[PDB]
């Protein structure tokens, strides 16, 4: 069988710049590759066929190039939707796939903008509280949220999710998810989120008094 | 142009079989100048073919060695269809399936695909979520911005699917990647950013859909308990 191998595994790179990512199959395919790229949620799309032909309705900024064991993609001028996992793809036998580049954009620090959200009254009524903390539309991806109840910080009982880097502006958005029993709820008054990030000259707490 | 709807259920208990259907409009499935095939991708297969299904004066089909043992891939000339059946499914069989063309035998590339569908290999039973509003505070609404959303809570299996405004609102939105619960069930919020100078002409509505339990929940977010009509106190 043949092994398909790209590198690097994943990149950073800022918009306009010119990108190139690898794709190394195991044994000679002569031209036999197709290139495809792959945004959240959706199937892979067809980019490029027998190494270096474009595929109706792709962008021009979009090239391929190789022969043999060694194949690239070029992004000409990278844009803020090109974010995606780029697959190569054999046919000379039996259709392997290499295991994907990921392409993030790399852009300028945007602080978050933070909101906090209490229970509704209808999920108490079953006897659960979710607190939901928001992180909208910042960069870089990495960030510090904690919980506080009653000044108490907390640990154990939450769960943060991240979306992928947004095609349009390149920021992420995260939501931290606080669990406690209505009655562990309704034991406490000042429920806070503190935030964390590059972007900010402090941390950001929002916070809100139960009741 | 042609296109490819797949259909079939989302959860299969472990050892039974796996059963998906991918319906073909613009195309003929018995087509001399295609093949028909079925790739799927998880974390632990990453990007993996399984077969097709090709007519050429007669029927031929080719399986990848993975799953040769308990693949089927048949066509429908009534439907104008081609199914998937993996027998004996193991949670190695988790992964979202694809059904896609390749025109003549694939040796040009696969350019277009299905829709794809979340195949979960558990014994859990569907459960449809409960929906609860993400009202922000009326003081978080000052700086221009107004933060709502929904919070998609204890549903099994993946995916749920969120519009707002049916549809008519994608500026702004962000759905949530799901997370696994302590207690097996999944769970996710969808927020939107909006002007909140709009919190009192237009009006907000997250519309939830969760197939695998055909539950539908549309859920009106706003921030007044005096025009309710189930008055408390």
């Amino acid at each position: 069988d043949i092994q398909m191998t790209q590198s690097p595994s994943s990149l950073s790179a800022s918009v306009g710049d010119r990108v190139t990512i690898t794709c190394r199959a195991s044994q000679t395919i002569s031209n036999t590759l197709a290139w495809y790229q792959q945004k959240p949620g959706k199937a892979p799309k067809l980019l490029i066929y027998a190494a270096s032909n474009l595929q109706s309705g792709v962008p021009s900024r979009f090239s391929g190039s190789g022969s043999g064991t060694d194949f690239t993609l070029t992004i000409s001028s990278l844009q803020p939707e090109d974010f995606a996992t780029y697959y190569c793809q054999q046919y000379l036998s039996w259709f392997t796939f290499g295991q994907g580049t990921k392409v993030e954009i790399k852009r300028t620090v945007a602080a978050p903008s933070v909101f906090i959200f209490p229970p509704s009254d209808e999920q108490l009524k079953s006897g659960t509280a979710s607190v939901v903390c928001l992180l909208n539309n910042f960069y870089p991806r990495e960030a510090k949220v904690q919980w506080k109840v009653d000044n108490a910080l907390q640990s154990g009982n939450s769960q943060e999710s991240v979306t992928e880097q947004d095609s349009k502006d390149s920021t992420y958005s995260l939501s931290s998810t606080l669990t406690l029993s209505k009655a562990d709820y309704e034991k406490h008054k000042v429920y806070a989120c503190e935030v964390t990030h590059q972007g900010l000259s402090s941390p950001v707490t929002k916070s809100f008094n139960r009741g | 142009q042609v296109q490819l709807q797949q259909s079939g259920p989302g959860l299969v208990k472990p050892s039974q079989t796996l059963s998906l259907t991918c319906a073909i409009s613009g195309d003929s499935v018995s087509s001399q100048s295609a093949a028909w095939n079925w790739i799927r991708q998880s974390p632990s297969r990453g990007l993996e073919w399984l077969g097709r299904i090709y007519y050429r004066s007669k029927w031929y089909n080719d399986y990848a060695l993975s799953v040769k043992s308990r693949i089927t891939i048949n066509p429908d000339t009534s439907k104008n269809q081609f199914s998937l059946q993996l027998n004996s499914v193991t949670p190695e069989d988790t992964a979202v399936y694809y059904c896609a063309r390749g025109e003549g035998y694939g040796r040009e590339g696969f350019a277009i695909w299905g829709q794809g569908t979340l195949v979960t290999v558990s014994s859990a039973s569907t459960k449809g979520p409960s929906v609860f509003p993400l009202a922000p505070s009326s003081k978080s609404t000052s700086g221009g911005t107004a933060a709502l959303g929904c919070l998609v809570k204890d549903y099994f299996p993946e995916p749920v699917t969120v519009s707002w405004n049916s549809g008519a609102l994608t500026s702004g939105v962000h759905t949530f990647p799901a997370v696994l619960q302590s207690s097996g069930l999944y769970s996710l919020s969808s927020v939107v950013t909006v002007p909140s100078s709009s919190l009192g002409t237009q009006t907000y509505i997250c519309n939830v859909n969760h197939k695998p339990s055909n539950t539908k929940v549309d859920k009106k977010v706003e921030p007044d308990y005096k025009d309710d009509d189930d008055k408390g106190a």
